[PDB]
Order: C-alpha cells, then structure tokens, then sequence
C-alpha cells in the first residue's frame, strides 16, 4: 500500500507472519532443501568434510633429510 | 557463533612442533672426519713434508 510504507507493511507482516513462523521465515519449503542439500553439499566438496562444527587437530612429521 | 567457538579453545590450545632430529650423526661423523683430516692427515702430513724439506736441508748439499 501506497501511504508507501504500507507496501512495507504489505510485505512486512507477511515478514512478520513468516518470521514468527519456524526457521524464523519458512514456508520456502522441502524444494529449496533439495537445492541447498547439494550446494551445502557441495561446499564440502571443494572445501573437506569433517570439523564443520568442532576444532581440527592435525599432526607434524618429517620423511628424510634426501 | 558456537560452531565457532569449539575452533577458539581448540586452535589456541593445539600448537604445532618443529620437526625433529634424524641425522645429526653428521656432526659425530664431522668431528670423526675433521680428526681425520686435521689430527690424523696433519701430524703425518707435517713429518711427510719435513720427510722432502730435510731432504731439502740435504739438497742445499
């Protein structure tokens, strides 16, 4: 609506209807997680797959002086 | 954020070594060959020389 920021209203409190929803904003539903199944997926692809939520430990080695 | 923070208590506690010794026996191996190449070579060296230069004391007959 056009007092303008009732247009901001308009989408607003279909924010605030969506927000106050789960996820915070949901309603974008099990389609959108198909494709943020593989891109999320496919982050650890380029990127390893483990410590994506806890620290990495490594370890410190020598072959020969050749 | 508190994904984040295990990585904090983690990375400051984990720290990294230096890598280590293996060969090092270069050194008892260089102290061994500087014996050889200063004391042993050096003394026998140093009365070979003099073995020709009193030969030279000698030649200056």
């Amino acid at each position: 609506l056009d007092p303008v920021q009732k247009l901001f209203v308009d989408k607003i409190r279909e924010y605030r209807t969506k927000r106050q929803t789960s996820g915070g904003p949901v309603d974008a539903g099990p389609e959108y997680q198909q494709d943020l199944d593989r891109e999320l997926f496919k982050l650890k692809q380029m990127y390893g797959k483990a410590d994506m939520n806890t620290f990495p430990n490594f370890t410190f080695e020598d072959p020969k002086f050749e | 954020a508190g994904l984040v923070d295990d990585f904090e208590k983690k990375f400051n506690a984990l720290k990294v070594p230096i890598p280590e010794d293996k060969y090092t026996a270069q050194v008892d191996a260089e102290e061994k060959e500087d014996v050889k190449s200063c004391a042993e070579f050096l003394t026998q060296s140093k009365t070979r020389i003099q073995e020709y230069e009193k030969e030279l004391e000698k030649m200056r007959n």
